[PDB]
RNA sequence: AUCCAAGGACGGCAGCAGGCGCGGAACUUGCCCAAUGCGCGGCGCGCGAGGCAGCGACGGGGAGCGCGCGAGCGAGGCGGGCCCACAGCCCCCGCCGCGGAGCCGAGGGCAAGCUGGUGCCAGCAGCCGCGGUAAUUCCAGCUCGGCGAGCGUCGCGCG
RNA sequence: CAUCCGGUCGAUCCUGCCGGAGCGCGACGCUCUCCCCAAGGACGAAGCCAUGCAUGCCCGCUCACCGGACGCGGCGGACGGCUCAGGACAACGGUUGCACCCCCCGCGGCGGUCCUAGCCGGACACCGCUGGCAACCCGGCGCCAAGACGUGCGCG
């Protein structure tokens, strides 16, 4: 058959089981306003990633410390988290992972990292400039607002050289 | 007009096919190289200007970086013997015959198979 | 106890569950086959038939129609939802008929009605109710 | 139930250690019959195209092979699907490159460049001693090579050194405890060790226990145990002396290389 | 089931396109062997396998209908590259420049309320129930709520 | 990634079911700015089919025409592609065996053959002449080739 049949694909978010819940609606609108989220799918994506990390951490934590698999997977997970900036450098024990929150994920988005550097007035202004390709990471320009920057790349973010 | 730099990578010698393997990276930050023909010279001096073929070439997001492949042949005949026809046609080497529809060819083949003995009439 | 619990008793538990799972009404309906043969739709989401007669603690006369399924040739009764939609339905006309919310059982105060009209002459009934489409071809 | 033999091979059904890409295409090359079978071999084109990168397509490989630029044990081969196997000689005179085909610790085929002093021979494993026509004794090897009138002292599972120029035995290594061996199949492919025990079960497989030089111990069946000399290897071996690293060590190596 | 100059001859699409019937339900009677392979072979031929394109709201992923007190940016149009067996498409370089939201609902379960008609009629309502002169539930306008380039209805499976 | 809510009464506690709330597979309705990926006549009709295509290649044999046609010969066509009717200790999955078995190509060996050999014999194909038949199909005579056919030199 066609080779295209063997390509993979998957969903990336989870919907709440109870849709109408006043505190949840308030919190979601609050988060959307602070971080300028386009719609409610981004929150679901963040929840999905957080759930994956939490499940991995749980499964690893259920085992003994001196287990080869536990060491291997914990080291990999901690290295990934440190590189991505979600978890602080000084934390190296697996326990700290389970207390993480989606706000930490959100704070590393491109809009946030340029706003905290004072290069933009607001998250909405940041999104407007990003869509207009006026920003660059390292030597390359990125026009995706959800692009996630790494800790070693935070100081290399600047304004696009060719931007007017 | 910011200058343009061409480098040479993945250098391999292929005496069997009488050529050299290649991967060309051209840097034109804030500008565009006119095309491949005007850039043949850089690769030529880095490694006759008509014994080189550039076929792979993609420009990355933002236009800063463009990479590709070249193929330098020892002699013109080696290029002629070892080269896909469409590559020659794209280059200014030979002339492309007018295309003919394969459907008509299949129709002719079936009609000919229909006849017996001497079937050259149709 | 009241259930067998020995280490070599898997067969008895299997047969017990096999026999006793047939007492649930829903499971019987789903996996017995009588419902499948009795259901006019024959397990389909909706069917196509032909109109043959327009007919009628709450005391509210309701408008419905008699249909004859093309693929099965049996007779059923269908109900026309919206307000004033009976005029869009003419005697001897082809319709598309679906089910109600409940699969099989009657819905609401309508006695013995389990089917709904949704399309007439190839145009959605609800669309015609809002004037999105028009029946000037008929 | 197919009416005859099979001639094609789907890409997904191909052996894993070939390392073919899932999206490269629907089909994969189907090796022809020869010295080595389907599951213990590798087609020539894969080496000539996906490893040494000397060719970019099927047609280039076919042209090269027709020009007789590749030798396999001194005999030019023009078949793009000729099967190559363990302890083969792969010399390309036009570029003065000579390799021997062996197994890496990960369990894949590798090319080990060699010298001329040891490139005129190969090692073969004897699997069968039978009487042919007229009662003349014979022997067969893992590469589908039959020798007549062999020395009586040679038995099954031994190792034989045959000169490629003529095809005659010069010396043999007995199968015994304390002889360096190399594993040619299973979970332990590519490891090097020394035999320590031989346990035979009547009517079933015979099990061989060997210890690695570092001190590791592992088990495998006799069907894939290959003697490669006495105490020390007779031939060259890859840089690592058949030592399989652990996942953690391999991850450290990967990070160092990154 | 087909041709017949009536004595005769002739077929098997559950192969690729396409047509009829059936059904609730399902695409072009297109181009090419250039890539992966097979067959026969020395500097290649053939392949409706396969590849490319077309229709395609099955479905999945990423951006947007503004920001701020002036600029800027897309979609789109015209040319040049790159790619392509040939053509597209993506991406890059120049000139000019359309910013467009729907589907459900507002008594409870379940987040979201004021006027005008009708009068157990017409109609709503998965369940409870509303409607016999203020109808918080029908029909309309205003306002509001949820999801959002998607929303709702019907049947099946898990929960 | 361990959740419940409304309905039997004049009120209350239970059993018990009805309905709602989530995901996925399809069909219907309304609507749709840009890009990437992507399924697609299977659903008690394995029902019926105009029209075109889907299997060829070539070393051997040239007194054909100007060596290329055609023909004999060789290999392949038993692979690939489509569908799920039939079949319920069967097919199928894992695990054994043939000391009851067959096997083209390919690789490596081996190669002693009882009783004109400066190299044997006759044919057909294509083709020329002559003809039947609506078409499909073929007839009769005639010189010629073989890595074709037949005979066969040979250390049981
Ligand atoms: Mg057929
Ligand atoms: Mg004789």
């Amino acid at each position: 058959p066609r080779i295209s049949r063997h390509r993979n694909s998957s969903k990336t978010y989870s919907t709440p089981k109870k849709p109408f819940t006043k505190p949840r609606l308030d919190a979601e609108l609050k988060l959307c306003g602070e971080y300028g989220l386009k719609c409610k799918r981004e929150i679901y994506r963040a929840r999905y990633m957080l759930a994956k990390i939490r499940r991995t951490a749980r499964n690893l934590l259920t085992l003994d410390e001196n287990d080869i698999k536990r060491r291997f997977e914990g080291a990999a997970l901690l290295r990934r988290l440190h590189m991505l900036g979600i978890l602080d450098e000084e934390k190296d024990q697996l326990d700290y992972v389970l207390g993480l929150r989606i706000e930490d994920i959100f704070k590393r988005r491109l809009q946030s990292v340029i706003v905290e550097s004072k290069l933009a007035k607001s998250v909405h202004h940041a999104r407007n400039m990003i869509k207009a390709r006026h920003i660059s990471v390292g030597g390359q320009i990125v026009n995706i607002p959800s692009y996630m920057v790494r800790i070693s790349n935070t100081s290399r973010v600047a304004i696009a050289d060719t931007s007017s | 007009m910011p200058e343009i730099t061409v480098k040479v990578r993945k250098v391999l010698n292929n005496p069997l096919l009488q050529r050299q393997q290649c991967v060309v990276d051209v840097l034109h930050p804030g500008c565009t190289y006119e095309s491949k023909e005007a850039i043949k010279a850089k690769v030529a001096q880095q490694l006759d200007q008509k014994n080189i073929v550039l076929y792979g070439f993609k420009t990355s997001f933002g236009g800063g970086h463009t990479v590709g492949f070249c193929n330098a042949y020892q002699n013109m005949d080696a290029l002629m013997k070892y080269e896909p026809g469409f590559r020659k046609i794209r280059c200014g080497l030979i002339e492309a015959p007018k295309p003919v529809s394969r459907k008509q060819l299949k129709n002719l083949k079936n009609r000919r198979l229909k006849k017996r003995g001497t079937e050259k009439a149709t | 106890m009241s259930k067998t619990s020995g280490l070599y008793t898997a067969r008895k538990l299997r047969t017990v569950r096999r026999v006793n799972r047939w007492a649930d009404k829903k499971y019987r309906k789903a996996h017995l086959g009588t419902w499948l043969k009795a259901n006019p739709l024959e397990g389909a989401c909706m069917a196509r038939g032909i109109v043959t007669q327009k007919i009628g603690p709450n005391s509210a006369v309701r408008k419905a129609v008699r249909v004859q399924l093309t693929k099965n040739s049996k007779k059923i009764t269908a109900f026309v939802p919206r307000d004033g939609s009976i005029t869009y339905i003419d005697n001897n006309d082809e319709v598309l008929v679906a089910g109600f919310g409940r699969a099989g059982r009657a819905v609401g105060d309508i006695p013995g009605c389990r089917f709904k009209v949704i399309k007439v002459a190839g145009i959605g009934l609800l669309a015609l109710f809002l004037r999105k489409r028009e029946k000037r071809a008929r | 139930m197919a009416r005859g033999v099979r001639k094609h091979l789907k890409r997904l059904n191909a052996p894993k250690h070939w390392l073919l890409d899932k999206m490269g295409g629907i089909w994969a090359p189907r090796p022809t019959n020869g010295p080595h079978g389907l599951r213990e071999c590798i087609p020539l084109i894969l080496i000539l195209r996906n490893r040494l990168h000397y060719a970019n397509t099927y047609a280039e490989t076919s042209m090269i092979l027709q020009d007789k630029n590749v030798l396999i044990d001194g005999k030019p081969r023009t078949d793009p699907t000729f099967p190559v196997g363990f302890m083969d000689v792969f010399e390309i005179p036009k570029v003065h490159k000579t390799f021997r085909v062996l197994y890496d610790v990960k369990g894949r085929f590798t090319l080990v460049p060699i010298q001329s002093n040891e490139a005129g021979f190969k090692l073969c494993r004897v699997q069968k001693i039978f009487l042919g026509d007229k009662g003349m004794p014979y022997l067969s090897t893992h590469d589908a090579r039959t020798i007549r009138f062999p020395h009586p002292d040679i038995k099954t599972n031994d190792t034989i050194k045959i000169n490629l120029k003529t095809g005659k035995i010069d010396e043999w290594y007995k199968f015994d405890i304390g002889k360096i061996v190399m594993v040619t199949g299973g979970r332990n492919c590519g490891r090097i060790g020394t035999i320590q025990a031989i346990d035979k079960h009547m009517g079933s497989y015979t099990m061989i226990r060997m210890k690695d030089t570092e001190g590791t111990e592992f088990l495998t069946r006799l069907c894939n145990v290959f003697v490669i000399g006495n105490d020390s290897p007779a031939v060259a071996i890859p840089t690592t002396k058949g030592i399989r690293p652990d996942i953690i060590k391999n991850r450290e190596l990967r990070l160092r290389s990154i």
